[PDB]
């Protein structure tokens, strides 16, 4: 769970970056691409505490 | 025991297909940069492959 | 008279070469632009060299 | 005297360039550190520059 | 004058030595570029220097 909050707050960051315009779009897809393996990774630790 | 655990391995399975489905188009972004690169001359072959 | 017009020259020379190199680079970028491969930081840079 | 004065014109021209990245870079630090995204720091030298 | 000709041709080898090197290097990436192992901007970076 704290990796979860601390990828989101990675993810958001670099959407803010690219709105204003720092990076280009390969970073979000990226960062977007961790966002989504950190939640079946929560997905997972939930099943398998159960 | 077994009935509960296949059906969270049904959803943990979900989960994952998600996960990797947007892998790959973050890789296929990756790529399409690294070749428009390469043709307008910024990198080389080795990149793209 | 002769000596200084000849270094006035190489000088010159030198800043055009220095201009022909960042134009290509600018064109470069900006082709790669296009569909916001690079950061538009990348792409000001570029415009004020 | 025409030349000195078309020397001085250009010298202005690429403080003007130099300035105006400058001033980009700097508003685009200040619209992203609303959000607490960047340290002080980084907008303390942006600002500087 | 003695002394200022000895400045001038130190100051004629130290660029000299400047040139051989930067040719070297372009001659180096020249040989390289032929089998598009190293992206232009490398080779137009050396040329321009």
């Amino acid at each position: 769970q704290a990796q979860k909050e601390a990828i989101y707050r990675q993810l958001d960051q670099t959407t803010q970056r690219f709105n204003v315009g720092l990076v280009a779009i390969t970073d979000v897809q990226n960062a977007r691409a961790q966002y989504d393996t950190v939640l079946a990774n929560e997905v997972t630790a939930r099943n398998n505490l159960d | 025991q077994t009935v509960r655990s296949s059906f969270n391995n049904i959803n943990a399975s979900i989960s994952s297909i998600n996960a990797y489905k947007q892998a790959v188009v973050s890789a296929q972004s990756s790529l399409d940069a690294m070749e428009a690169g390469y043709s307008v001359g910024t990198r080389t072959i080795v990149d793209v492959l | 008279y002769q000596a200084t017009y000849d270094s006035a020259k190489g000088d010159l020379a030198k800043a055009q070469a220095a201009a022909n190199i960042a134009q290509l680079t600018v064109n470069r970028y900006q082709k790669l632009l296009g569909t916001q491969y690079i950061s538009k930081q990348e792409y000001d840079q570029a415009l004020a060299d």
